[PDB]
């Protein structure tokens, strides 16, 4: 059963340093919140990412926009 | 209420080349309620915001191109992603250009 091995290099940008996580072309944000929170121990409903003058968050999609192929985010709690 | 606001030309990158925009613009930074910093271009004649981008620390350059003749011409380069906005002051003296630079930069990474 495949399910898209397709994983896309997303570099997070967090005040502490930039750390490269791995995601796979075909899933929700939601997702990916909740795995931040988790590794980097911060926030989930209030972690936003951001794509230069845009912000990423569960209402539209990581792999849609935000993350093409091998690209910067920020992190921000606004 | 504007935090900054200077008269400035925006460009458009058309194909592969930065075609500058003959119009008369307003560079303003705007801030709202959520805390967050707007970055927009508004149109002199028709009073709308064409251009309006959200600011952020630590992801933001705003500085002079040293290759041009006039030396007015200014670019907002983001360290996130790809984005290199190309903008040339319109004011009447260039004695606050560099002043408008510095404010810029100051009002989005703080």
């Amino acid at each position: 059963a495949p399910a898209e091995p397709k994983i896309i290099k997303v570099t997070v940008k967090t005040p502490k340093e930039k750390e490269e996580f791995a995601v796979p072309e075909n899933s929700s944000v939601q997702q990916f919140k909740e795995a931040i929170s988790k590794r980097f121990k911060s926030q989930t409903d209030q972690l936003v990412l951001i794509f230069a003058g845009k912000i990423l968050k569960d209402q539209d999609t990581l792999i849609q926009h935000g993350i093409h192929d091998g690209l910067t985010v920020h992190l921000v709690i606004k | 209420k504007y935090l900054v606001e200077f008269r400035a030309g925006k460009m458009s990158l058309k194909g592969t080349t930065v075609t500058p925009d003959k119009r008369k613009g307003l560079v303003y930074i705007q801030q709202t309620d959520d805390s967050l910093i707007h970055f927009c271009w508004k149109d002199r004649t028709s009073g709308n915001v064409e251009d309006d981008l959200i600011i952020f620390p630590d992801d933001c350059e705003f500085k002079r191109v040293p290759q041009c003749p006039s030396g007015r011409v200014y670019v907002l380069k983001f360290k996130a992603g790809s984005k290199r906005l190309f903008f040339w002051m319109q004011e009447p003296k260039t004695d606050q250009d560099e002043e408008h630079c510095r404010k810029v930069n100051e009002y989005l990474n703080n």
